[PDB]
């Protein structure tokens, strides 16, 4: 679902376009104003937390339980500006790398950064090596779907 | 013993900005016309611009007969060039008069020749002065006194204005100027 | 992280836009407006008034002057503003 | 409800808007929406735009919590000139009679070397470099977060995580040229205004001039 | 090679306009003549009223009016002034210097006053 | 049977209907002012962020203002009373209850 | 429609500003230096025109209003107004400026007099 | 907007006053006077932005001036046109600049 379904929708019908109105007799106007918005690749950076001071931190599940902090990483975007604008200068092209939210991902996901450590490290971190997860953690709390 | 411990650095008197009616209502555009040196745009503003070199300052007229004069070292040479500006008015053509004149604004300006640390300043007196290095880097100080509002310098200078009285500037720095001795860096 | 431009970017190049000209136009002895009514109306009997106020460069309450002096209006069963030249 | 709450009612949802592109703590916010609340409540400045008000809030908030954001920053969150923020912000000190605090330059150390990815160390010694040359007034004119640059610079340039000014002056949003005069006015001092506790990647007598 | 140029305009608008002669009937040999005539002439108070007690700071306009100046008529890019500073910004301009023509395309300008 | 995947799909796919008509409200005020665009402040990232914060923390489903009725109760808090009725919690199974 | 509000507007114009004497299509276009109309327009605007007019009046071969037929009686309305009967007719405010004078030096005096004003 | 102003010059006038004499003479007809001048300034105004490209210097202290309707006029005195080779100093020169 992170890997494709996200990105399907991304995939999907993002890309908009609009055109001013035309605002009828500036004299040679010409014609309207026009804009258009284009997307790439949807990125995503591992769990990680913004704190007071504005600065970013990792998150980690363990911090997550004891601030009663919502395990979440921030999601990013590719982002394109695009215009004929219907004027001389069609084919004008800007370029955006957007912050778009901050995903809850669930435990001993792919990107849970932990999945690769050993007992040992999961001790080392105060990790339970039986504590599997596969449930987000929101708010503090635990969170299990249930089917 | 001195009103103050410190006492004077002359604060001088830099401008004056006053005002004045020509009792009578005025075309601008003939007026931008005659004129040898004056300018004027109503699509920028409906007063025209009027310009001497005289003591080289500059005047305000409005199409109600108002004038502004500016640039003027004193207030006589306020209401000297503002009388020299209603006669080449009145010279144009127009029954301009010296109706109501009035002195509308002051500045003054001068150093303590010596820095201070704004920190305490602006802590001391925040009720009265300001400060923002952020903002501006001279310090606000708005006087309520006699009103006045000065600007200080992180070099010492200082500026005074907002002022119709001259005394009210050397009134304003004789209070202010001991508080900044004892501000010494 | 985007950087903080210290003023609107848009709002700027609206301002570079905005220094150019203003909308506060002259407006002394009434004449070449009423010749540019002549022109519109020409082309149908009645308008809307902020159609009137694209080809006017002055207030609205001046032109309201104007609309009044040779016109009346209506809601033209449209409730919106539109002004006409008098039939009389 | 109140059409007359409406553009308050907006305004919230637009400081909760605002405070959420840079994931502000709630507590805050909250502060914020009742400075606002009492900004509304004297109804005095309702001759003034809800946005640069918030914006105002927004920034005395950061200040009442000891974490001030510039301008600069929350311009980037808002349309409202710096100007018209500044002139709000007089307005509301004036309105709400309080008083403010000065700023400092290790407050912006974390986030700007965490935006560099300086270690502690480097941030730590960048801190007290600042820290030295404040107390010694080496600088009585440059904007305390320009001479943090510089000395974050001066940090970065004793450490093997050196960057470009123009990178810096990226991140800061200062001139190229400001902390290039910046960095004039703190080099004489190079050496002695470093930490005690410090591992140099180059000597001070190779720290690069501009 | 400026001379040249201005030869070249006077050859373009006489034959850009020489259609026109035809379509109001008249010979072209007139046209010639315009071309030949024209290439010929190339070469104190106490009182809110009693003004007048301040008589005299202007001084005489007809200082204006002699052609003692020679004439100089151009587009403006930029009009600057610091108080007593001008600072001017020209284009596309025609200079007629002690009876001389000239030309220019930009102009930029300083003075005082 | 129903997955975090089709599901969070589905609100993704809703709010970014939300999102992306709510930047076009900016594209209509970008026309209306016809002032230059700016991408970064039409943006409102929290509003599906937050959005999510309600789906995933009740357990409800829905924009709860409108749908959400036929849905309630998708998710709810880890049971760890033993670990086997932990493992229990992870592996439940659920229906519409007709 | 343009030019005959043109027209009528001058008209008044010019009567107003002094010329309280009948005029003609021609004296018009001679002082305003628009006579160069053309002259099949200057005939239609002649004879069509000022026929089509509802109001306009022909004093003889010269045109007089239609607006305000009345003389330049300024002050006293009494005789009409007085009669209740009919209520009197009498007169609106723009009615009695374009009579001759501003209303309300007149209106001052009159409020004390014999007459009595709604805004409606 | 055209500028009709260029018309009143040395190069305008030389050719009004042959266009007027041929009316005189009458081998023209006054429109066509017009519309030859009328196309002059078309082709006048075209050669600036094409034919010109030389630019100049000047300096000069300003000694009067006037603004209205866009359009600038001055008189400068002491005024110093600087060109690498014409270089021309005047007592005073008179300025006008349109919009």
């Amino acid at each position: 679902f992170i890997q494709m379904s996200v990105q399907r929708i991304v995939e999907d019908a993002p890309p908009i376009d609009l055109q001013a109105e035309a605002q009828h007799a500036s004299g040679e106007v010409e014609e309207p104003p026009r804009y258009l918005l284009k997307f790439e690749q949807i990125y995503l950076s591992k769990p990680t937390h913004w704190e007071r001071d504005g600065a970013p931190s990792p998150m980690m599940p363990n911090e997550a339980r004891l601030r009663n902090l919502t395990y979440s990483a921030p999601l990013y975007v590719d982002i394109t500006k695009t215009v004929i604008k219907e004027g001389e200068e069609q084919l004008q092209t800007q370029h955006q790398k957007t912050f778009i939210g901050k995903i809850p991902i669930m435990l001993r996901s792919t990107y849970c950064l932990l999945n690769g450590l050993t007992d040992r490290d999961l001790c080392e971190l105060n990790e339970c090596p039986l504590d599997p997860g596969g449930y987000f953690i929101i708010n503090g709390s635990e969170k299990v779907l249930i089917a | 013993t001195p009103a103050s411990e410190s006492s004077g650095i002359v604060p001088q008197l830099q401008n004056i900005v006053s005002t004045v009616n020509l009792g009578c209502k005025l075309d601008l555009k003939t007026i931008a016309l005659r004129a040898r040196n004056a300018e004027y745009n109503p699509k920028r503003f409906a007063a025209v611009i009027m310009r001497i070199r005289e003591p080289r300052t500059t005047a305000l007229i409005f199409s109600s007969g108002k004038m502004v004069c500016t640039g003027a070292k004193s207030e006589e040479q306020s209401r000297l060039a503002a009388r020299k500006y209603a006669r080449v008015v009145q010279k144009l053509g127009f029954p301009a008069k010296f109706l109501d004149f009035k002195i509308q604004n002051m500045v003054g300006s001068c150093d303590v020749k010596f820095p201070i640390r704004l920190e305490g300043l602006v802590l001391t007196h925040q009720q009265f002065s300001s400060y923002e290095p952020e903002l501006f880097p001279g310090l606000i100080y708005r006087m309520i006194k006699p009103r006045i509002v000065l600007l200080i310098f992180v070099s010492g200078k200082v500026v005074l204005t907002g002022a119709k009285v001259r005394a009210e500037i050397y009134e304003a720095f004789e209070n202010i100027y001991p508080i900044l001795k004892g501000f010494r860096k | 992280t985007n950087y903080k431009p210290v003023a609107n970017h848009q709002y700027n190049i609206e301002y570079e836009r905005k220094k150019k000209e203003d909308g506060k136009r002259a407006r002394a002895d009434k004449q070449h407006v009423l010749d540019m009514l002549f022109s519109a109306f020409e082309k149908h009997q009645y308008y809307n008034l902020k159609d009137l106020v694209d080809i006017t460069k002055q207030p609205v309450v001046y032109l309201k002057e104007i609309l009044k002096e040779i016109g009346v209006q209506n809601v033209k069963g449209i409730h919106k503003n539109t002004w006409e030249l008098k039939p009389e | 409800m109140s059409s007359s709450d409406r553009a308050m009612m907006n305004a919230f949802k637009e400081i909760t808007t605002m405070a959420d592109r840079i994931n502000l703590p709630r507590n805050i916010v909250d502060r914020t929406n009742n400075l606002f609340k009492q900004v509304y409540e004297q109804k005095s400045l309702k001759g003034r735009a809800n946005d640069a008000i918030a914006s105002a809030c927004l920034y005395i908030a950061c200040r009442q919590e000891g974490v001030p954001r510039t301008f600069k920053e929350i311009c980037a969150v808002s349309r409202i000139s710096k100007k018209e923020i500044g002139r709000c912000f007089k307005l509301i000190l004036k309105a709400l009679e309080t008083s403010v605090d000065l700023i400092t330059t290790g407050d912006f150390m974390s986030r700007f070397c965490s935006n560099l990815c300086l270690p502690k160390q480097v941030q730590m010694a960048a801190t007290h470099i600042a820290r030295k040359a404040v107390e010694l007034d080496l600088v009585p004119g440059r904007s305390p977060i320009s001479v943090a640059a510089a000395a974050i610079y001066m940090a970065s340039q004793a450490s093997a995580e050196k960057r470009t000014q123009k990178e810096i002056g990226d991140i800061a949003g200062v001139a190229d040229v400001t902390i290039r005069q910046s960095y004039r006015l703190i080099y004489p001092r190079a050496p002695d205004l470093f930490p005690t506790d410090f591992k140099f990647d180059t000597p001070v007598d190779k720290l690069p001039q501009l | 090679t400026v001379p040249k140029l201005y030869r070249s305009v006077i050859e373009d608008v006489i034959n850009d306009v020489r259609d026109i002669f035809l379509d109001d009937g008249v010979d072209e040999q007139v046209l010639m003549e315009l071309k030949t005539l024209w290439e010929n002439k190339l070469m104190g108070q106490v009182e809110e009223e009693p003004l007048n007690s301040e008589d005299d700071v202007s001084d005489e306009e007809g200082q204006e009016l002699f052609d003692t100046e020679n004439v100089v008529v151009c587009q403006y890019d930029k009009i600057h002034r610091s108080k007593n500073k001008w600072k001017f910004h020209l284009k596309d301009g025609i200079m007629n210097l002690n009876g001389r023509d000239y030309i220019f395309s930009k102009a930029i300008g300083d003075a005082e006053w | 049977l129903d997955l975090a995947g089709p599901l969070l799909a589905f609100l993704f796919r809703g709010m970014f209907k939300n999102l992306l008509k709510e930047v076009r409200i900016y594209a209509q005020k970008f026309i209306d002012r016809g002032k230059d665009f700016n991408l970064e402040l039409a943006i409102k990232t929290r509003i599906i962020s937050d959005g999510l914060k309600y789906s995933l923390a009740t357990g409800n489903w829905g924009d709860q203002k409108k749908a959400h009725q036929a849905r309630a109760g998708v998710s709810q808090v880890l049971n760890r009373l033993t670990f086997a009725s932990t493992l229990s919690h992870l592996r439940r199974l659920n229906s519409p209850i007709g | 429609f343009g030019v005959l509000a043109k027209i009528v507007n001058y008209m008044k114009t010019r009567h107003q500003r002094g010329d309280t004497h009948p005029l003609t299509l021609d004296e018009i276009l001679d002082e305003t230096q628009h006579l160069d109309i053309g002259l099949k327009q200057k005939q239609w605007l002649m004879t069509e025109a000022l026929v089509n007019n509802p109001k306009i009046e022909v004093i003889d071969g010269k045109y007089a209003f239609k607006p305000k037929y009345n003389v330049r009686d300024k002050k006293a309305l009494l005789r009409l107004l007085d009669q209740h009967d009919q209520r009197g007719l009498g007169g609106i405010l723009l009615e009695d400026i374009e009579e001759a004078l501003p209303n309300s030096q007149k209106a001052v005096k009159a409020l004390g007099d014999q007459i009595l004003f709604v805004n409606r | 907007m055209a500028y009709q102003l260029y018309r009143n010059t040395t190069l305008g006038n030389s050719l009004q006053e042959s266009l007027d004499e041929l009316i005189q003479s009458q081998q023209i007809t006054p429109q066509l006077a017009l519309q030859v001048l009328l196309q002059f300034d078309k082709a006048i105004n075209a050669a600036l932005a094409q034919r010109v490209r030389n630019r100049v210097n000047f300096r000069g202290s300003l000694n009067t001036y006037r603004f209205c309707d866009n359009v600038w006029t001055f008189v400068l005195n002491d005024v110093e046109f600087r060109e690498v080779t014409e270089l021309i100093k005047v007592d005073k020169v008179k300025i006008v600049a349109c919009d």
